[PDB]
């Protein structure tokens, strides 16, 4: 099946890129990528399938 | 400038570009400014009180 089916090579870039970041650097995860500082906090209000929340 | 509270509409809109800008007069004095016209009003020389005793 060239170019069908399900079985699809992830040898285009990659971008799981699991760099720790404490600077003014974007990121590389859901959403588009705008400016901001990480503040690392712990909190556990995610369960279920919920990386990401909005206002 | 870093911290909690992730939930700051004022920064956020001066990130946008929306800046609210200080009057170039301080409250600090514009209420002595008032102060010392109630004060004249109160006390000889009255002169927001045409010279006359409040009583």
């Amino acid at each position: 099946g060239i170019n069908s089916g399900t079985t699809c090579s992830n040898d285009l870039l990659q971008p799981n890129t699991e760099v720790f970041t404490d600077v003014c650097v974007d990121y590389d995860l859901y959403g588009i990528t705008g400016q901001g500082i990480f503040k690392e906090v712990s909190a556990v209000y995610y369960n279920s399938w919920q990386n990401l929340l909005y206002d | 400038t870093g911290g909690s509270e992730i939930r700051d509409l004022l920064c956020v809109q001066s990130f946008n570009g929306i800046k609210v800008l200080p009057p170039i007069l301080s409250e600090s004095q514009i209420s002595g400014y008032t102060t010392a016209a109630t004060v004249a009003a109160m006390f000889p020389p009255w002169s927001a009180a045409a010279g006359i005793p409040f009583s």
